[PDB]
């Protein structure tokens, strides 16, 4: 019987891009985002714009 | 891996069109030639990360 499926949140390899707007947490941590509706999301890719 | 490759190859290119530059101002009146400087970059971990 399957008991479950579990992630693994090992830190990957930091990449240079060279661009503008792009962030990259080295620890723990999320960053917290908000919807059009009202609730709260937390993240960890790192590509933004205006 | 790639990134370390394509970050010397990016920064090798800098070092190429600055050369140039002075190689085609040599015969101007008030010019003041130039250089660039490289510096490694580091994230937390022990294995470099490019130029």
């Amino acid at each position: 019987k399957v008991a479950g499926i579990t992630q693994d949140f090992t830190d990957g390899t930091t990449t240079n891009t060279g661009r503008g707007l792009d962030v990259a947490i080295s620890q723990n941590g999320f960053f917290r985002l908000v919807d059009s509706n009202g609730s709260v999301f937390y993240s960890r890719n790192g590509q933004f714009k205006l | 891996s790639f990134s370390q490759a394509v970050s010397g190859l990016n920064a090798a290119a800098t070092n190429l069109d600055v050369i140039g530059n002075n190689i085609a101002n040599s015969a101007t009146y008030g010019f003041k030639s130039g250089t660039a400087s490289f510096a490694d970059m580091f994230a937390g971990s022990k294995v470099g990360l490019g130029v």
